[PDB]
RNA sequence: GUCGACGUACUUCAUAGGAUCA
RNA sequence: UUGUAAUUGGAAUGAGUACAAUGUAAAUACCUUAACGAGGAACAAUUGGAGGGCAAGUCUGGUGCCAGCAGCCG
């Protein structure tokens, strides 16, 4: 009857790979152990989000709230407002928004408000230029993220418009073969109530890195101030490695806290990002579980995506085992023939999928 | 200009290909038997004296045919035989002429995606005048030329001689079937179905005498796979006609009960390296990452949190910064930005190719620019189905079609394993997610020419959508000029109007057809097929409103 | 005056800008402000420099009580003579009688623009993109060239502007280079004028003119004195030695009986590089 | 030959507008988008996505019309002498 | 007629030969896709180009080794002037006397 | 049901807050459409 | 209140219909 | 690259004049 | 003295059916011909174009009761 889960852990991959399953699930013994058992104040939020852009879904929350049984409905997106908890920012709310709005009934036009960004979660640069970007080579044409207003934490304040116009009947299938080849490195390096010294020396840290490299450099210094800059101090840096031939981009961020240095911090993400670019073979390991679902819903063919043994960790088994469960679906790895490395083919069959919700 | 179509995919298998099925529908007394029974004599040599269900018989070197007897007093069966026949041969009495039934095929057939269709006109012989039968000919070929198309091959036999026609007109026909190829479908190319060649109960009988017939029954059903390939795993949805939707229990792959000599002499050919008729009813971190026993971080050592964390797991600062000191190691990477001078040339020829490769990397038409994605793409496909192992391709793939497959299904009701008529086809078709679901269905639809009246709102009416079969109560309703969903009383006498219904959901595009009777009691002289449609929206919820009006003086 | 009044024109020109959401952009020529008010719609803020207070309040009319309001700036004043704030992109409609010194001036911004887009009369477009070898090939292509890099965007003909002027338009992307070019501004605009006088003729005859020997006899003097060797300094004293430099670097680079109009930046630099070599320095 | 893609006035209010009978089509040869006529609403029922259409020579700018639907001439359909193949 | 695209040439072959035989014969007097060649093209420019580039980066370094300031050197402006005022002959000697 | 006319509008807070910030705006320039003597 | 709310609401269907009728026949011509 | 020239195919703007009557 | 007939009278005939004969290498057909074969002569001529009129019906616009679109839907 039920697709049975356990625990708090992958709550909204769960949720999302049920929706676009359309197969009911129920995840239980969540937070059974804590002080504080069941549903977070942002988990419970999730599923109200959910429940905006779907009809005919049902929702139970258990009594004490350690069980949630969620029977899927047909996406059908739309116009709406969310207000983001505290305690977590806008980004966690907006990366599975992306898996669900290619394949609704109406445009996805979210306006969703609270803190911008976090130590853990998606910033507003990292969907802008992390994740849509693979969006778009799956076949999601046209979508953006609108700024509105940033707002820093721990008062938040700011606004953000999801817009994703291009409704799509199934992501194209994939075939990415080959380690692509960096062409430049941007980035955008935002700070809030605060003066602009700060932007300036945060890229002044990052450059000090990167200059070794073979590759432009050039970083964006987006300094806000007034209305639109949000209730609290705050400043973060994004780096992005843009492989212009095409179109992939490897990506590391952070946000700096009260009294840290700004040109550590600055350091700090640029040393990231080579590690997540040595760590990588065709995207980063962040943006790895949005390009395997993609795949998994794709037509019933056959798409290659090179992955690096690096990226084979415990998030990614957890991932796979995950979607075995719910679309019982295997990605079969094959080692490539090559010997200066030791890349791998994850080749995904896509079930089928389409988006049925989509009037003709 | 008439060679380019609509870029379509074939799903048909490279190799082994199912059989094709060949439905012998036509009103009753036609002759449907007999041709059976001549056709599989000429491809096989021996007479089957008595047929029932699906017979697989070997036509050529690569090819095979599965034939089927229609019932020709049964409406359900014609619906369903339409939805999965490759080839229909139509039955016609030429001395009467064209019947209902015939024309009822038809109409289904070509709302549910046209199959080859071949005329053959029997019983010829009763003609006493050669002017008048050739004025019959003429005139029922043109006839059958406006249902199917503009120049159809029309067969004529004349007598049945020891229960069996005329040897020329056969090898005519036989040789016909041989050469034919078949479109691809949309329907048919995007789930997988099935005829049940044999039917097996595996109910355990101490079961059936402890608590009784009324017992629910397991039951095992062989047959080829047709379309899509099924998947490996348990568990998935299949609709059964004239049943209901069930879940695969269990299923497994069995030999090639009737092999084509192709196939037996490449199997043959492997041994050396180291029955035309069939009618029974007559450490690898693959692996480890699939093993649930095994913990994740156990899994992780042995080769060698959560998504919540969006961030990825990174080594301390301090220790990142020493091993980027130097950006060695990642200068493959990053593009680069007497001799020598070759060398530096071999350098810039592989940077321009990857700044202005993509760019300038022909077809004359458009069209043959799509079949060659669609072409590279099934390549590709092949390529890597023939490197994973056969256990391994199973796995991904499923049961590609035409494998001879056992399926065992659970929970199935007593009264199909009591009243089974070996006559009566058994249709299995897989579900898509969205023939799971049940809600509203907004669809177009307009009531049948050919249709004596029109049809009421909240009447019920036999809807074919997908696989199933079901009845509903439709409202009927119009645009008001696009400004509201206005109920109408009854169908527009010669025009289209939207109608919406309840029942399980289904892609739009899906066409349909409506019946109001299917009972032999109440068939009557009237054509029987009431409606059809397109389904345009599926939804949970629909704002129909009607005109109410106050009345004062 | 001429105004634009065709808006897909308009449309193209924001569009090609390429305006990022945290762009400051630079709007020279006002006007109306039928571009001010799409630049407004998604750019970070706009700094306009308009000539004519009337057209300044009229845009402040029209921007009054919109969301866009607290974005616009406007500075009131001559273009040339003000000292301009920080701007990412330059988007200018500007009357064409300052086509010229706008230019440069983007180019000697202490941080140029990474992009802007300029309209110009066709004539002046044409010669600015301007490729050796072609008609049109003159200082201002090569001085421009080597400091940024011009393509061309589209045509705009007579009938969109209303009164319909004498001379067809062009729009223009300049593209400042970053890094500069390290070579000072003055000898290689001072090499150019010397040698483009007559851009068909011989390199060797632009230097044969009598006020060129004077003016590099001068400035051979001048450089002798600075390295501290003693210079006669009379009139005709190192006319015969700075003569035959000239003769010895004009055989050597091989660039004597090349044309100008015909001569590619590194011709240009060769020289340069020649004449610094043997003492002589242009500007 | 060619391709339907959508039916751009399929929610005009008036009904039997111009507007309403005509259709995007994606010609096969080529593959340029060009617009087309249908000689009326109710044979508008018959068009839907993604059928094959025969263009033959004819608002301004609309210099095609549909004379055959999936192989089947749209005067047959409307005059109910033949049925739609799908 | 003689030399038109042929259905499947390589069927044909030895027809093909005898063609080319006669267009050697006849022609003798002579000689006594369009993306693969605006590739070709593409790629001889770009070459070129780079190797301007990396030119133009050696004079501009040499250059650099060859540096001064500009102020007092008289500029090339003058060239159309050809005599001086007293003015300007008065700025020229209280700039040389601050040379020295 | 239908209505025939326009509806009374009513004067709710937001409305008040727009047409006194339309009042300070158009003084805050001294904006006045006031009848001049001649 | 229902009047207000009648009026607010089809006044939105109007405008948007308008403007949407005006780019399909912007397209096609 | 909303690049230039050319070739090809189209779109468009320039139609009213005399006599009588009110 | 014009038009309209599911009004009405008894005469004519072949499309078709068919003994037969002729035809033909044998046949089919044609030409002949016993016997059948007509009122809705339902033994049921087609392909295009133009113009109407009807409502307790629908949509759009506004110097009231109107105009345009159109109307298989009341
Ligand atoms: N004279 C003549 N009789 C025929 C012809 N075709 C069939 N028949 C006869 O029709 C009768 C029925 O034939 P069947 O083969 O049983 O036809 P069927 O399709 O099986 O009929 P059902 O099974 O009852 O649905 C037999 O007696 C045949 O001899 C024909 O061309 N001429
Ligand atoms: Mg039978
Ligand atoms: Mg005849």
């Amino acid at each position: 009857k039920y697709t049975t889960f356990q625990g708090s852990q992958n709550f909204r991959l769960r949720i999302v790979l049920a929706t676009l399953s359309g197969k009911p699930i129920k995840i239980e013994k969540i937070r059974s152990g804590d002080l504080n058992p069941g549903l977070k104040d942002y988990e419970v939020s999730f599923l109200r989000l959910i429940e905006s852009v779907t009809n005919g879904s049902v929702i139970e929350i258990s009594y004490t709230g350690t069980t949630v049984i969620y029977r899927p409905g047909i996406i059908v997106g739309g116009a709406s407002t969310h207000i983001c908890p505290s305690s977590k920012p806008v980004g966690y709310f907006v990366e599975p928004m992306l898996y669900l709005a290619p394949f609704s009934k109406k445009k996805f036009s979210i306006l969703f408000k609270g803190i911008t960004a976090s130590h853990n979660d998606a910033g507003i640069e990292a969907i802008k230029w992390g994740l849509m970007p693979v969006m778009e080579k799956f076949g999601v044409r046209e979508c953006a993220l609108h700024t509105l207003k940033r707002g820093s934490p721990p008062l938040g304040g700011g606004e953000v418009h999801l817009v994703v116009d291009s409704l799509i009947a199934q992501p194209i299938t994939m075939h990415e073969i080959d380690r692509p080849i960096i062409s430049s490195i941007t980035g955008v390096a935002y700070s809030t109530r605060v003066s602009p010294s700060l932007v300036n020396r945060m890229i002044d840290g990052a450059k000090k890195v990167l200059k070794n490299l073979q590759c432009e450099v050039n970083i964006t210094a987006d300094v806000w101030r007034g209305e639109n800059s949000g209730k609290s101090p705050g400043w973060g840096i994004t780096l992005v490695a843009q492989s212009k031939q095409k179109g992939w981009s490897y990506f590391a961020e952070d946000i700096g806290d009260a009294g840290s240095i700004p040109e550590e911090l600055g350091e700090k993400v640029a040393c990231q990002l080579l590690e997540e670019i040595s760590k990588s073979a065709a995207v980063g390991r962040n943006q790895l579980p949005l390009a395997i679902v993609y795949m998994v819903i794709g037509k019933e063919d056959i798409g290659r995506l090179r992955i690096n043994k690096e990226q084979i960790d415990e998030r990614f088994i957890i991932l796979l085992r995950d979607i075995k469960k719910i679309f019982n679906t295997e990605v079969f790895l094959k080692p490539v023939d090559e010997a200066d490395n030791e890349d791998m083919i994850a080749t995904i069959k896509g079930i089928g999928f389409t988006n049925t919700s989509k009037k003709i | 200009e008439r060679k380019l179509h609509v870029p379509m995919v074939d799903r048909t298998p490279e190799d082994d290909p199912p059989p094709f099925i060949v439905a012998v529908v036509g009103p009753p007394g036609t002759g449907k038997t007999t041709l059976i029974r001549s056709l599989v004599r000429r491809m096989t040599k021996s007479t089957l004296n008595d047929i029932q269900g699906p017979i697989t018989v070997v036509s050529g070197k690569h090819r095979r045919l599965t034939f089927l007897e229609c019932p020709a007093d049964d409406l359900n069966a014609m619906i369903d035989i339409a939805k999965i026949a490759d080839l229909v041969l139509l039955l016609i009495d030429g001395n009467f002429g064209f019947e209902m039934e015939t024309m009822e095929f038809l109409n289904i057939a070509q709302h549910h995606g046209m199959p080859r269709v071949l005329g053959v006109a029997t019983h010829l012989d009763l003609f006493k005048s050669q002017s008048t039968l050739r004025a019959s000919k003429k005139r029922l070929k043109h006839r059958f030329w406006t249902e199917v198309y503009q120049g159809a091959k029309l067969f004529y036999l004349s007598g049945v001689i020891n229960g069996r026609y005329p040897d020329r007109e056969i090898l005519n026909l036989s040789r016909f079937i041989s050469v034919m190829k078949f479109r691809p479908l949309k329907w048919r190319n995007e789930h997988p179905y099935m005829l049940a060649d044999r039917f097996t109960d595996l109910t355990h009988p101490e079961l059936i005498e402890t608590q009784g017939l009324q017992i629910d029954r397991k039951v095992a059903i062989y047959g080829y796979l047709h379309g899509t390939p099924l998947p490996s795993a348990p568990g998935t949805r299949v609709h059964i006609a004239g049943v209901g939707d069930f879940s695969v229990a269990q299923i497994e792959k069995l030999p090639d009960p009737c092999p084509t000599p192709f196939y037996q002499q490449k199997l043959d050919d492997f041994e050396r390296e180291k029955k035309l008729i069939y009618a029974p009813m007559s450490w690898n971190i693959g692996k480890l990452i699939y093993m649930d026993n095994i913990s994740p971080e156990e899994c992780i050592r042995r080769w060698r949190v959560d998504l919540e964390k969006f961030v990825p797991y990174f080594d301390t600062f301090e220790k990142l910064a020493k091993k980027w000191k130097s950006v060695d190691a990642i200068k493959e990477r990053f593009l680069g930005a007497r001799e020598m001078n070759a060398a530096k040339k071999e350098k810039l020829r592989a940077q321009f190719e990857i700044e202005e490769g993509e760019n300038f990397k022909e077809y004359d038409t458009w069209y043959e620019l799509q079949k060659a994605k669609i072409s590279k793409q099934l390549e590709i496909n092949n390529i890597e189905y023939q490197e994973m192992t056969p256990e391994q391709r199973q796995r991904i793939e499923g049961f590609k079609a035409g494998s001879y497959v056992r399926i065992v299904f659970e929970k199935v009701p007593m009264e199909f394993v009591k009243n089974f008529n070996p006559k009566f086809p058994i249709v299995m078709g897989g579900l898509l997610p969205t023939e799971i679901k049940f809600g509203i269905v907004k669809a177009r639809l307009r009531r049948h020419r050919w249709h004596k009246k029109i049809l009421k709102t909240n009447d019920p009416l036999v809807l074919s959508l997908g696989w199933r079969r079901f009845q509903t109560l439709p409202i009927y309703t119009t645009t008001d000029s696009r400004t509201r969903t206005r109920m109408l009383k009854y169908t527009p006498e010669h025009t289209y109007c939207n109608a919406a219904f309840y029942g399980p959901l289904c892609s739009p595009n899906t066409p349909f057809c409506g019946v109001q009777i299917v009972a032999n009691s109440d068939t009557g002289n009237g054509f029987r097929i009431a409606a059809t449609g397109i389904v345009e929206e599926i939804d949970v919820n629909i704002e129909i409103v009607k005109k109410l009006k106050l009345v004062g003086f | 005056q001429h105004i634009l009044k065709n808006p897909l024109v308009a449309q193209g020109i924001v569009d090609k800008a390429q305006i990022r959401p945290s762009d400051v952009v630079l709007e020279v020529g006002p006007g109306t402000g039928n571009l001010t008010v799409r630049i407004l719609e998604q750019a970070k803020n706009v700094v306009a420099v308009e000539m004519d207070p009337r057209m300044a309040a009229e845009l402040t009319k029209r921007v009054r009580g919109t969301p866009v309001e607290k974005k616009l700036e406007i500075m009131l004043g001559d273009f040339m003579k003000t000292e301009l704030p920080y701007f990412d992109i330059c988007i200018s409609n500007t009357p064409y009688q300052i086509s010229s010194p706008l230019v440069f001036k983007l180019i000697n911004q202490p941080r140029p623009p990474r992009v802007s887009i300029l309209m110009f009369q066709r004539e002046f477009a044409l010669r600015l993109l301007a490729r050796p070898g072609d008609s049109l090939y003159c200082r201002l292509s090569a001085n421009v060239q080597m400091w940024a890099n011009v393509t061309h965007i589209m045509k705009v003909g007579k009938n969109n502007f209303r009164p319909p002027p004498q001379v067809e338009s062009s729009v223009v992307r300049l593209e400042i280079k970053n890094p500069r070019p390290q070579v000072d501004y003055n000898e290689w605009d001072g090499l150019l004028r010397i040698v483009f006088v007559r851009k068909n003729r011989t390199i060797s005859a632009g230097f044969k003119s009598t006020t060129v020997m004077d003016i590099l006899e001068k400035n051979y003097k001048t450089f002798l004195a600075m390295n501290n060797e003693m210079v006669d300094d009379t009139k005709g004293s190192m006319h015969d030695v700075v003569k035959e430099k000239i003769d010895t670097v004009l055989k050597e680079t091989d660039l004597g009986d090349k044309r100008a109009g015909k001569c590619d930046q590194n011709d240009f630099l060769r020289l340069l590089y020649a004449f610094h070599q043997v003492g002589i320095h242009f500007s | 030959k060619g391709i339907v893609l959508e039916k751009l006035g399929i929610e005009s209010k008036q009904p039997n507008s111009a507007i309403r009978k005509c259709v995007r089509v994606q010609l096969i040869k080529n593959g340029k988008k060009v617009t087309a006529f249908v000689p009326n609403d109710g044979c508008l029922n018959f068009v839907d996505e993604n059928d094959e259409v025969l263009l033959a020579g004819f608002i301004p700018g609309v210099r095609f019309k549909v004379v055959k639907v999936s192989g089947v001439s749209l005067l047959a359909l409307w005059k109910e002498k033949k049925e739609k193949p799908r | 007629g003689t030399y038109r695209k042929r259905f499947n040439e390589k069927a044909r072959s030895g027809h093909m030969a005898k063609l080319k035989e006669l267009k050697r014969i006849r022609n003798k007097q002579f000689t006594r896709s369009k993306v693969s060649r605006l590739k070709k093209k593409r790629l001889d420019k770009f070459i070129e180009h780079q190797l301007k580039r990396e030119e133009r980066k050696t004079i501009i370094g040499k250059l650099q080794d060859y540096k001064i300031d500009t102020s007092l050197l008289t500029s090339s402006k003058r060239l159309g002037e050809g005599r001086q005022t007293k003015k300007e002959e008065f700025k020229e000697a209280l700039s040389l006397e601050r040379q020295g | 049901f239908d209505r025939t006319a326009k509806p009374v509008p009513v004067i709710t807070s937001e409305v008040t807050e727009s047409l006194e910030d339309m009042i300070r705006r158009r003084i805050q320039d001294s904006n006045f459409d006031d009848l001049q003597r001649r | 209140f229902e009047a207000r709310q009648r009026i607010e609401e089809k006044n939105k269907e109007s405008s948007d219909y308008h403007a949407k009728m005006a780019h399909i026949v912007n397209t096609i011509n």
